[PDB]
RNA sequence: GUCUCCGUAGUGUAGGGUAUCACGUUCGCCUAACACGCGAAAGGUCCUCGGUUCGAAACCGGGCGGAAACA
RNA sequence: GCCCGGAUAGCUCAGCUGUAGAGCAUCAGACUUUUAAUCUGAGGGUCCAGGGUUCAAGUCCCUGUUCGGGCGCCA
RNA sequence: ACUAAUCGAACCAUCUAGUAGCUGGUUCCCUCCGAAGUUUCCCUCAGGAUAGCUGGCGCUCUCGCAGACCCGAGCCACGCAGUUUUAUCCGGUAAAGCGAAUGAUUAGAGGUCUUGGGGCCGAAACGAUCUCAACCUAUUCUCAAACUUUAAAUGGGUAAGAAGCCCGGCUCGCUGGCGUGGAGCCGGGCGUGGAAUGCGAGUGCCUAGUGGGCCACUUUUGGUAAGCAGAACUGGCGCUGCG
RNA sequence: CGGCGGGUGUUGACGCGAUGUGAUUUCUGCCCAGUGCUCUGAAUGUCAAAGUGAAGAAAUUCAAUGAAGCGCGGGUAAACGGCGGGAGUAACUAUGACUCUCUUAAGGUAGCCAAAUGCCUCGUCAUCUAAUUAGUGACGCGCAUGAAGGAUGAACGAGAUU
RNA sequence: CAGGUGGGGAGUUUGACUGGGGCGGUACACCUGUCAAACGGUAACGCAGGUGUCCUAAGGCGAGCUCAGGGAGGACAGAAACCUCCCGUGGAGCAGAAGGGCAAAAGCUCGCUUGAUCUUGAUUUUCAGUACGAAUACAGACCGUGAAAGCGGGGCCUCACGAUCCUUCUGACCUUUUGGGUUUUAAGCAGGAGGUGUCAGAAAAGUUACCACAGGGAUAACUGGCUUGUGGCGGCCAAGCGUUCAUAGCGACGUCGCUUUUUGAUCCUUCGAUGUCGGCUCUUCCUAUCAUUGUGAAGCAGAAUUCACCAAGCGUUGGAUUGUU
RNA sequence: GUCUACGGCCAUACCACCCUGAACGCGCCCGAUCUCGUCUGAUCUCGGAAGCUAAGCAGGGUCGGGCCUGGUUAGUACUUGGAUGGGAGACCGCCUGGGAAUACCGGGUGCUGUAGGCUU
């Protein structure tokens, strides 16, 4: 799918309708730090090999894209996770379509 | 092995009658629905949104919310061995007003004015509806006629 | 490699003719259905004989054949090859199916058993009710006998019992015998090709005075 | 191995061994589910109806 | 019994917009004569029937014949 | 997921921000009395695509396309 | 192969009464009530959980109890229903139809145009007009589980009153040209208790077994068929003896 | 289990240890692409802990450096193993001595065979019998023979067959 | 201590459905038409199909138009290029499978846009009336469009998808961080995402003929039973063959049967066991009769032969090859 | 008796052809300065009032098509419940209730609300 650069929608922390810079969401690294984490190594460090299961199982083909908007009214940087439904290929801000013209030889 | 579909074998159920298709008449946007009155639930199909359910058409039940274009009606739906009254949110396109009730209405009216004229007179009258009692004792003159002797056909074999 | 139309006497199942739904079926054995003269006109054969089915089963389109075979190589035989018009009434648009196994000696070779048990298309029947007409035959008032006589023999080419019958409609008309030929006089009936158009009295009045005129 | 897929026969029996009773119809049916908006100010109708009681009693008498 | 593939000059052959090549045959070039070589011509209603479209050898359906793979 | 490499005449390989080349294929010439072999010429670049650094890009930088290496793996 | 009659991992004791959704067994009498093999979920398909079917414990009410013997002195219970009736809707099966649409399909007839073949003597303006095609028109034979104008029988929902009907009045921040609309609330009056038939109802807690089914009429799918496999309806067998 | 413990070893390459094949005779063909094994790093990709540097108040984060191994490159088939197709081509056809190609690397050489290895198959031909799905001999596009195992060859066998 | 190698050794796993199991397929999560028997529900490895996507417009408004096809005309131009008129109930299009729906529409072309946004509850669908998913009607904000009424919180409707734990991001000058305080860090609260397709969601390769155990006739291999497609044996009609002549002897196209000596189909009995091929031996039975007895018919001169009737009393052999039937 | 504006039901109203239309009206019609749109003042928008019922529209007509409604089809097809009814089956008959649809043959061809005009 193609979806815009900007959008102009509702801002939580205006509380009013704003414009809003577009980008795509990626995951952060993993904290090391992060309880969970730690559970993990602490579970993992010794005997026994793996203590936790491995999925190895896939079946999805693609990820549901996630927009990071952000207000970008100067004294409000909020940002905001929108989410699309599943596409294989996903552009931001790509070249809009036209209608009444011919296919390229 | 039956799909779970919202919309299965509804194919005959939602379609519009013969030469009936096209612009909804206005006049069922013009009827007024209060709350507690008896609706049939029909669902043309012409309009999607608020539709029925395929197991509510043909039911008939009361109102008891009234919205800008749907009424909310409280009607029974039969599952295994309970029937439970179920609350659905149908638009004004997939409802009528019910008749049952209105003749109801016109024999209690009738009743009760019947019942003052009797008071102010002295007459007794019968109220209580009967069901179709035997037929009295009549004469059938024959008007000086006999009555056409009847007797079946031979048989032929047509083709 | 056909099997006995025993397996298929009985309308078992529901009509299954060959549609969007049915691909891949054989073409039905019969596929001329009138014969004799059937350029000739109304007047010409005012008789017509039907074979009628006293059965609800099903005919198959190879016995549908061979009875219009017999029956038209008598007819030729006894009236000439132009004294007569023979009509087939019956079409096989009921496709019969057949589960093929594996007719050698074994079974785990991917026989399956009932497993799929669908089967592909393998003919035609058809199917014929109590009182329906299988095959008409019209021709001259003379040429009755004829007529009952092929009809007997077209007979052993069906399963089930079959009556003879001598319509009393006129030839392959709807119309009366009795009443048909002054019908025509008084304009009622127009003959047209093998039949005839009835003329209501109702329209517009240049189709009447086309007529009368 | 292979088994019955699914059936209703005697389903029909035991729904009716005790009864396929109705809904327990009563006076005032719920509240719940009708427009909030009416609903409030049905509230404010019933919590405002107190003052004009002695003009109701007043024509009442 | 089924599945797959194929049914085209005499032969093997490729192939929607009127059939290519080679051999078989004949002829013409070249030689003193021959052989070869070159070139031209003849030769396939495209297995059969039915169907859609402007038009089918090609696409579709049915049926025959032949060859592998299952059975 | 991370760190890397490559992607081009029909086929193959080399290549300078200042004008893409070589061989094998095709065609046509040259040498020889003639055929081969040999020499030349012509055409041919799915420069993997897009945006940019760029005066200049096949080259350099990012985004995808497959082709691949070495890693890494708690829904 | 052999390793004390033991070897594809000896023997002894212990952990150990190892675990088993699987097999076998499970001990006195009478009385009362009395099933399920179905829904949903499960690495679920020889098992569970769950709903259903069962039992037990109740509780809340209704009718009145009658005359010491004898002896009633329009109007006659809360409520309920695998039933009918009276109204009112719902449906697309059976049937029917194809000179109605969508598909399929037979045969003649009548027409005038065409990239129909062509066609007897017409290049000549087929001087001509004979035929076969296609096409059109009005007819004609045969059809449909995944077609349809029409359209049953059986069937499904609702209603057949006191929670109803009719009068006034008050509240509202909703609605609004308006004493508008709507809803709520407060008083008042109406009883011939507003079809038939039958029956006493309502409500809670705890809960076992079951979750392999099978058969018959009729409807019905696959199959040549089956004491075959799979559904619908009711009844039965299972759980049931007796003629 | 452990000790600079112990076996070979009271040993020392004509020796110990690990494999395959299986006397004699005669041969032991082609393939290093794959998987193994092994060898040099040639800049060189990836690569842990420790160590080093920077930021930070510190926890910590980041960066640089780059052991073995893998990867890259050589060798190796009496290592495991593999030894197919297609196009053209000789003056009757037919085959292909010859020339090219594709999957990868090479296309089954010498030999042997309906063999204890061949489905079709009781193959075809000769012989043996009156008659032989048996035996022997021969043929070989061999479903699916074949070279550390192939083909022979006396003697021997409580081995299988006529 | 760290990294590599490590079936030498250890532990474990190696789905399910299934006309037995395996191979095949997915009937394992879904959607359309039919089955389905005119409410709804309803099964089979039933039938015809589809799904794991696509779309900044193909979402939201508003405006203006009319589509497929056909007829008649117009330079090249022809069956199809474009222009014009007329007819045109949709015979087109609406992303996809199918069904429904739709005409100054829901289609096509434009203009402006982001209601595909921020929130709380209720309800419908599967349903246990649990969840997810999807959907309907509202209510509160903030907007878009239009002159406005209104319409819009994704796609005309029916499908297009995903728990706990963990991780990641976003939000509240929010809470906690353990004797107090500041600051990092960490934990939390609310909402998105990273996924379990065996789709209510384990982390998982084989082999066993050296095998084992608990069971199963819930389930195959051999008999028996139902059936008789297939095999075998008959009948009816008689186009034809028979130099002539349907029927001496045959019998095409059809059609009706019988048998259980073939092979299938099924899975009712048997898995705390009914010894599983063939031959040898031996008895009995059937007749659909090869021979023999008595007969009828012939395209029966004789001889030989062929067809048929009563008929199973009696007989039906010796060998080569092959385990063989 | 009609029409106009807005309608309700949505063919008894639609379709093809022909005839008639007084008065208002509705229209055709004239023009492009402004408003506003076009390749084109054809459409749309605007400003008008010379001509006309030619068309639209209204009413009528057609042994008209269709549509609507009856008859026939036909107590037929089909069907609830029943039988130790028939038949080898296929299927069929009866009892008990219900009960269609073509072809064919008749009749009809818009009713009406609100507001405002014309018609002696
Ligand atoms: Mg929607
Ligand atoms: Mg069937
Ligand atoms: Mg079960
Ligand atoms: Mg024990
Ligand atoms: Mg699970
Ligand atoms: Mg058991
Ligand atoms: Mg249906
Ligand atoms: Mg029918
Ligand atoms: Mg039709
Ligand atoms: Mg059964
Ligand atoms: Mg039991
Ligand atoms: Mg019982
Ligand atoms: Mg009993
Ligand atoms: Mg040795
Ligand atoms: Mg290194
Ligand atoms: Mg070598
Ligand atoms: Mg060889
Ligand atoms: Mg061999
Ligand atoms: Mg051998
Ligand atoms: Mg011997
Ligand atoms: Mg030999
Ligand atoms: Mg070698
Ligand atoms: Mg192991
Ligand atoms: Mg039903
Ligand atoms: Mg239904
Ligand atoms: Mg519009
Ligand atoms: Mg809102
Ligand atoms: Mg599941
Ligand atoms: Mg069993
Ligand atoms: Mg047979
Ligand atoms: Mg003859
Ligand atoms: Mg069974
Ligand atoms: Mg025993
Ligand atoms: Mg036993
Ligand atoms: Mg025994
Ligand atoms: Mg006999
Ligand atoms: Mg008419
Ligand atoms: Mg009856
Ligand atoms: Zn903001």
């Amino acid at each position: 799918v193609n979806v815009p650069k900007t959008r102009r929608t509702f801002c939580k922390k205006c509380g009013k309708h704003q414009p809003h810079k577009v980008t795509q969401y990626k995951k952060g690294k993993d904290s090391l730090y992060a309880q969970g984490k730690r559970r993990y190594d602490r579970k993992q460090s010794g005997y026994g090999g793996q203590t936790k299961p491995i999925f190895r199982k896939k079946a999805k083909t693609t990820k549901k894209i996630v927009l990071r908007l952000e207000c970008v009214e100067p004294n409000c940087r909020s940002k905001r996770m929108l989410a699309i439904k599943r596409c294989k290929h996903f552009e931001l801000g790509g070249d809009k379509k036209r209608k009444g013209q011919v296919i390229q030889f | 092995t039956n799909t779970k579909g919202k919309r299965r074998g509804t194919r005959y159920m939602f379609s519009r009658p013969f030469r009936k298709h096209g612009v909804v008449p206005l006049a069922t946007y013009m009827r007024i629905y209060k709350k507690g009155d008896i609706v049939d639930i029909k669902g043309m199909g012409t309009v999607q949104k608020g539709m029925p359910h395929k197991c509510y058409h043909g039911k008939t039940g009361r109102v008891y919310n009234v919205t800008q274009h749907a009424v909310g009606i409280v009607v029974n739906k039969q599952v295994k061995g309970k029937i439970l009254a179920k609350r659905i949110n149908v638009r004004i396109e997939h409802i009528k007003h019910s008749k049952s009730r209105d003749s109801f209405l016109k024999r209690v009216k009738e009743n009760d004015q019947k019942k003052k004229e009797a008071k102010e007179k002295g007459t007794w009258v019968q109220l209580k509806r009967q069901p179709a009692p035997p037929r009295e004792a009549h004469f059938v003159r024959t008007n000086g006629k006999e009555p056409e002797l009847l007797e079946p056909i031979p048989y032929e074999f047509m083709a | 490699g056909r099997r006995p139309a025993r397996c298929y006497r009985y309308c078992k199942n529901k009509p299954y003719p060959k549609s969007r739904f049915c691909r891949g079926v054989p073409d039905a054995k019969i596929r001329i259905f009138d014969l004799g003269r059937k350029k000739a006109k109304v007047d010409e054969f005012p008789l017509g004989g039907h074979m009628v089915s006293d059965e609800y089963e099903q005919l198959s389109s190879e016995a549908l054949e061979a009875a219009r075979i017999c029956a038209n190589k008598y007819m030729v035989k006894s009236c000439g090859r132009d004294g007569f018009h023979m009509r087939v009434r019956l079409h096989p648009f009921h496709v019969i199916r057949i589960n093929k196994m594996l007719s050698c000696a074994g079974a785990d070779r991917l026989q399956t058993g009932m497993r799929g048990a669908f089967g592909k298309p393998q003919g035609t029947v058809a199917r014929v009710h109590i009182g329906q007409v299988i095959m008409s035959i019209r021709t001259k008032l003379q040429n009755e006998e004829h007529v009952i006589e092929a009809l007997r023999r077209a007979k052993f080419k069906f399963p089930g019992r079959q009556k003879i019958h001598i319509s009393k409609k006129w030839g392959f008309t709807k119309f009366n015998a009795d009443e048909f030929e002054d019908m025509v006089a008084k304009k009622c009936l127009i003959p047209d090709g093998c039949g005839v158009k009835y003329v209501p009295s109702h329209g517009p009045l240049d189709k009447w005075r086309v007529l009368h005129s | 191995a292979k088994s019955k897929n699914h059936t209703t026969h005697n389903q029909s029996r035991k729904w009716h061994r005790n009864g396929i009773k109705k809904p327990r119809s009563q006076r005032y049916e719920s509240l719940k589910g009708v427009d909030p908006k009416f609903l409030r100010n049905m509230r404010f109708a019933k919590k405002h109806n107190k003052k004009g009681l002695k003009k109701m009693q007043a024509n009442n008498a």
